[PDB]
């Protein structure tokens, strides 16, 4: 049979100001998504069974967010892209590695005609 | 330390401190600097 993929986990936590100021230290962890733009963050390949952790937030507005997995071009839909209010709270989640491959974090502003978004993000994995 | 257990913990108690603790013990690794970015319109 084809691999069964684990359901992702998602949660929020209330301290956004502290997150941003912490993430602001590394300037490359903060990216501007232009009007009508989609920025895809590609996480380096890791071993099966591990977990990817992601966190993100924005300043003044919501942004579209989803997660796909690219096998070592087959893609799987982990977290469907949807708009989140990550300006109100820090958004975080996790997924178990189905196999060896690249994770794609989609920050999707494509619906926004007049507004650029500032995205503060961070990622971990388990050894 | 099972990854499944690290995962379960981070849902309930999530904080910078817990993440720091797990990173010190070598359980999790911060890869944010090692990513590639692709920008489409």
């Amino acid at each position: 049979s084809l691999p069964v993929i684990a359901a992702p986990s998602m949660w929020t936590r209330p301290q956004i100001k502290d997150f941003k100021e912490k993430i602001q230290q590394d300037a490359d962890s903060v990216i501007t998504v232009g009007r009508g733009e989609v920025v895809t963050v590609r996480v380096p390949t890791h071993e099966e069974g591990s977990y990817l952790f992601w966190e993100f937030a924005t300043d003044n507005y919501d942004i579209g967010f989803g997660v796909y997995f690219e096998w070592t071009p087959l893609l799987d839909e982990i977290v469907p892209v949807y708009r989140r209010d990550c300006h109100e709270e820090v958004y975080a989640g996790s997924h178990q590695y189905p196999g060896r491959g690249v994770y794609l974090l989609k920050f999707d502003n494509s619906y926004s005609l007049w507004r650029s978004k500032s995205v503060y993000y961070r990622v971990y994995y388990t050894r | 330390p099972p990854p499944e257990c690290i995962n379960d913990a981070l849902q309930a108690v999530d904080s910078q401190e817990v993440r720091d603790y797990c990173e010190k013990k070598g359980w999790i690794v911060n890869i944010t600097s090692q990513v590639q970015t692709e920008r489409n319109i």
